[PDB]
């Protein structure tokens, strides 16, 4: 996983975090997603155990508990494609996408 | 000004004079010779613009296009990726790909 971003198709697990500067986004053991120093939380404390954050290929963030039930979602969706949720250094998690340009160093020239 | 993060470039930020993004095994460098180069495995990449301008800088705008300009604002290189108006981010990802995502569709806000 990246330090400060989550991509479409990736999972932030229980105890996982994204960090940028003093801001620390944690998918906590109590199922609450909390952005330390950012005054924000999903407010899902005690709505499950073994919770995981994902990001859909429509740009929606989704928290699911340990038995697959959706406990929270960001609601905003856009076209189908690749997205990234990034911890901005001013202290906000922002969903950007779809992708629009790619530089690929694995192939010629 | 937006504070710098090593693997990101947000709309409005600029790189120049060997400023670069850095991630695992890769660097994307806006060199003092006016060439934008992605260093690291396998092949790497370049804009192929060595010597084409003086004091060039890279900037991402608010339609998802990345531009190299010289000191007089002549275009040296463009990503040709112009899109909807908004906030974008260039990520030099841990897998080596540099990808422009946007616009922003959702954000947390203080509660």
């Amino acid at each position: 996983l990246g330090t400060n971003y989550l991509l479409s198709g990736q999972t932030l697990e229980t105890e996982g975090h994204l960090k940028n500067g003093d801001f620390d986004l944690v998918m906590q053991d109590d199922c609450n997603l909390v952005l330390y120093n950012g005054n924000w939380q999903s407010n899902t404390a005690n709505k499950g155990r073994d919770c995981k954050l994902t990001l859909t290929d429509y740009g929606e963030l989704v928290i699911n508990n340990g038995d697959g039930s959706t406990v929270w979602r960001s609601k905003a969706q856009s076209v189908k494609g690749d997205y990234a949720a990034v911890d901005h250094p001013e202290g906000r998690l922002v969903v950007f996408g779809p992708s629009v340009f790619k530089i690929d160093p694995w192939v010629p020239g | 000004n937006i504070p710098f993060t090593n693997n990101l470039l947000f709309s409005g930020q600029v790189l120049y004079g060997d400023g670069r993004l850095t991630a695992k095994n890769h660097q994307l460098v806006m060199q003092g010779d006016c060439n934008l180069v992605l260093y690291g495995g396998k092949y790497g990449w370049q804009s192929n613009t060595h010597g084409n301008g003086e004091h060039c800088f890279l900037r991402l705008n608010h339609k998802g296009e990345l531009i190299i300009k010289d000191d007089d604002f002549k275009t040296i290189w463009s990503s040709s990726s112009s899109s909807k108006q908004g906030d974008y981010v260039l990520i030099l990802r841990d897998d080596g790909f540099a990808v422009i995502y946007g616009p922003a569709i959702w954000e947390t806000s203080p509660q």
